[PDB]
């Protein structure tokens, strides 16, 4: 399980780098792929490695991981930056609102989308 | 950091999964053990009873 | 204390715990993790040695490699939450007039009346 | 609840101190709520108001 | 009303902060260009000179 999928099982490396027996999912064979690739390096070897798989990674979060990357609209990758506040928030309900229950999943993440609206506000108000 | 974060929950509620796809999801399991784990939906009792009189079982058997 | 215990521990869980706790208990944590990072620095000061001895001469060598590889791992989640420790602690230090433009007087009622 | 009051109800009568030393009943108190939080009545006559008997702390305690 | 119906009336205000615009051109509709400039100067200029 060290190596490869027995049992469709294997292990995982956690954020301390404890071993975790997870089920071989698409996510965690992409999980597994990040500890081998881009996780292992040391310290200034890590941006370089990120800024040159970049559209590489995202492709990958959005088809396998269970954490997508936020700055996708219609399926098309972007940047954070190179969103609108529209598009933002439309994406954070995308993700942290349930069309299933018809309920924001956890109440902290409608808080975050709430707090977002009032600096949209904040930022392009003219008066008080 | 962000890739490893609250990574557990998920399993239990697809509904907040991208398009409710398990192969997204990290869900955590012995190798040894999933050789036993074959019966969907098996109540708690029926399971856990099964080996206990299984105990009970062999053991009046060996030694009773 | 659960603090500074030997083995890597999750930093954001860490960084809320070190708020509501006492100065001296900060102190003591701070005391056990640089004992901690001694332990390890001098260990990887013998795994140094035991390099630089068989790199002089390839098995038995990259077994020794991954278990210094290993320890900057915990090594880097000390100085990590020693940093959580010196935030912690500096957020503990803070907590004539002759124009009639002001009084009309010209007029009667302006002085007081 | 342990702080909200489900009904306040104060009432007694009004008498004036008359020249003749003794007193007459020529007003009544009624006051009556639902959700309340205190007694208005009461918080109103405190400030404006005073007790028949007023309580004066010695400079200095004495121990007997 | 204790301080339910007079803390609660209290509204939340917003505080208006830098959105600083690079003021460009303001680009009108074309039909709202073609009445300003005469309708023979179509076509008729070098735009490289």
């Amino acid at each position: 399980t060290y190596k490869k999928p027995t049992g469709g099982i294997v292990t995982v490396r956690s954020e301390m780098g404890e071993p975790i027996h997870k089920i071989a999912t698409r996510g965690v064979m992409l999980w597994k792929e990040f500890d081998e690739t881009i996780f292992n390096l040391p310290k200034n070897k890590l941006v370089p490695t990120l800024e040159a798989k970049r559209d590489y990674i995202i492709s990958r979060l959005n088809a396998d991981f269970q954490k997508p990357w936020f700055a996708t609209v219609n399926g098309q990758a972007r940047d954070l930056a190179t969103m609108t506040y529209e598009e933002v928030a439309k994406r954070l309900v995308e993700l942290m609102f349930i069309r299933s229950t018809n309920s924001w999943f956890d109440v902290t993440w409608r808080t975050f989308t709430g707090d977002f609206l009032r600096r949209v506000e904040e930022r392009f108000t003219k008066s008080k | 950091i962000f890739f490893k974060k609250d990574s557990l929950w998920q399993s239990e509620h697809l509904e907040a999964v991208v398009d409710q796809d398990v192969q997204r999801t990290c869900i955590l399991h012995g190798p040894v053990a999933a050789q036993f784990t074959k019966v969907i939906d098996e109540p708690i009792k029926s399971i856990m009873d099964g080996i206990h009189d299984g105990h009970i079982k062999k053991l009046l058997h060996q030694y009773y | 204390s659960a603090g500074g215990i030997r083995r890597p521990i999750q930093i954001e869980e860490f960084k809320t715990a070190i708020s509501g706790m006492s100065d001296m208990e900060l102190a003591q944590i701070k005391t056990e993790i640089e004992n901690s990072i001694n332990h390890l620095q001098r260990s990887n000061a013998r795994l140094g040695k035991y390099i630089a001895k068989l790199e002089g001469a390839s098995g038995d060598l990259a077994l020794y490699k991954d278990s210094v590889r290993e320890n900057e791992i915990v090594l880097n989640n000390y100085n990590e939450r020693v940093d959580a420790l010196e935030q912690e602690t500096v957020y503990r230090k803070t907590g004539v007039d002759m124009d009639n433009s002001n009084v009309d007087v010209v007029t009667p009622n302006s002085i007081f009346i | 609840n342990a702080n909200i009051f489900s009904s306040v109800k104060c009432f007694g009568p009004i008498k004036v101190e008359l020249p003749t030393k003794e007193t007459v009943e020529i007003g009544i108190v009624d006051y009556e709520a639902g959700a309340s939080h205190g007694n208005p009545v009461v918080d109103f006559l405190k400030r404006n108001g005073s007790t028949l008997e007023q309580k004066v702390n010695l400079e200095n305690p004495i121990p007997i | 009303n204790g301080n339910s119906a007079d803390a609660a009336y209290a509204q939340v205000e917003i505080q208006p902060r830098a959105n600083i615009q690079l003021d460009f051109p303001e680009l009108k509709p074309y039909k709202q260009v073609k009445q300003i400039a005469p309708a023979e100067l179509e076509g008729l200029l070098d735009l490289e000179r």
